[PDB]
């Protein structure tokens, strides 16, 4: 029945201090050794903190794993951050079955460029679709910094409720934050309105694109 | 080098069932407990199952408990993971993992294969133009499974291809669009090149301001 708990994020500037923490439940933290494992995006997780508190050879001494025997809870402090220290991580040990148990896992984003607004580009259904009988509305959003933005449509100028599909903001090769967001439709609904609008809003300030049937 | 090399994953209807392979190499495999993990598109680590050093005992997670058999051969150096009554909730990239002792740290993994459970069948994209210093692209809409590459090799400012949006259907969706001058639209000839290998599609297509 033993369970590990991690915050779902966390964040902070480079050269600062972050601590992950890893509460156990339904058990003892401190029966078994705990592990901490970096996984980044299209890659295997690999090791920094094994059996409490060791660090394998190689990994740099800001990554520091401690036991709170008082709070059953297990944390991983990254201080002196790197970018690249940007990644998920997981806090893993066992419960008295023999079962390998893993934590949720903690996305640490590190802040390490100034705010950038997303651009925006809005496209209608094309010709070649509509004669297929389908209608889809593509925004496409790049070039935004941190990379949380939220997205909305709007049918004359009243908010489009169903048929989005809209991407987890996925880091360019710039470093700069790019998502995607469909909108939908029938020939029918499409050629039914008479302005379409997709709103990104990021930290608080909408860029926002229209299209017109015509 | 120490080096796990996982095979035999791919696509599978609700009910189905898989054989995964790892392939060990650079160290005594007889030695090593050797565990299964997998990990869903986007979300954490699950632990699947292990198994001792020379096959004595087995241990699973209880959602695959009655579906999945692990098992070793200490002589071909091969560690299986037979899966039975494949439900979507199994779809993942499950990786070999190697585990230091019984209680120690899982040190070697293996890049993964991918699972995929779904009621969606090998499905080709349909490509349509993204008419529009201005923009245009390609849509690649409804096709499956991953992945698609698309080229426009009919110079341009910038690319970008961005990443595919799974649908509620089920099936993905991906856009790609360039940068180009706002005046050489009429002039120049741009040409996206979409390929979906799991599907043998390949399509060319010009784009052309409407």
């Amino acid at each position: 029945n033993f369970m590990l708990t991690q915050p779902h994020s966390v964040s902070e500037s480079p050269g600062k201090t972050v601590t992950i923490s890893c509460t156990g439940s339904s058990g003892s933290i401190a029966s078994n050794y705990v592990q901490w494992y970096q996984q980044r995006p299209g890659s295997a997780p690999t090791t920094v903190i094994y059996e409490d508190n060791q660090r394998p050879s190689g990994v740099p001494d800001r990554f520091s794993g401690s036991i709170d025997s008082s709070s059953n809870s297990a944390s991983l402090t990254i201080s002196g951050l790197k970018t690249e220290d940007e990644a998920d991580y997981y806090c893993q040990s066992y419960d008295s079955s023999n079962h390998v148990v893993f934590g949720g896992g903690t996305k640490l984003t590190v802040l390490g460029q100034p705010k950038a607004a997303p651009s925006v580009t809005l496209f209608p259904p094309s010709s070649e679709e509509l004669q297929a009988n389908k209608a889809t509305l593509v925004c496409l959003i790049s070039d935004f910094y941190p990379g949380a933005v939220t997205v909305a449509w709007k049918a004359d100028s009243s908010p489009v409720k169903a048929g989005v599909e809209t991407t987890t903001p996925s880091k360019q090769s710039n470093n700069k934050y790019a998502a995607s967001s469909y909108l939908s439709l029938t020939p029918e609904q499409w050629k039914s309105h008479r302005s379409y609008s997709c709103q990104v809003t990021h930290e608080g300030s909408t860029v926002e694109k229209t299209v017109a049937p015509t | 080098e120490v080096q796990l090399v996982e095979s035999g994953g791919g696509l599978v209807q609700p009910g189905g069932s898989l054989r995964l392979s790892c392939a060990a190499s650079g160290f005594t495999f007889s030695s090593y407990w050797m565990n299964w993990v997998r990990q869903a598109p986007g979300k954490g680590l699950e632990w699947v199952a292990n198994i001792k050093q020379d096959g004595s005992e087995k241990y699973y997670v209880d959602s695959v408990k009655g579906r999945f058999t692990i098992s070793r051969d200490n002589a071909k150096n091969s560690l299986f993971l037979q899966m039975n009554s494949l439900r979507a909730e199994d779809t993942a990239v499950y990786y070999c993992a190697r585990v230091w002792w019984l209680r120690g740290s899982f040190d070697y993994w293996g890049q993964g294969t991918l699972v995929t459970v779904s009621s969606a069948s090998t499905k080709g994209p349909s490509v349509f133009p993204l008419a529009p210093t201005a923009a245009l692209g390609c849509l690649v809409k409804d096709y499956f499974p991953e992945p698609v590459t698309v080229s426009w090799n009919a110079l341009t400012s910038g690319v970008h291809t961005f990443p595919a949006v799974l649908q509620s259907s089920g099936l993905y969706s991906l856009s790609s669009v360039v940068t180009v001058p706002s005046s050489s639209l009429g002039t120049q000839t741009y040409i996206c090149n979409v390929n979906h290998k799991p599907s043998n599609t390949k399509v060319d297509k010009k784009v052309e301001p409407k």
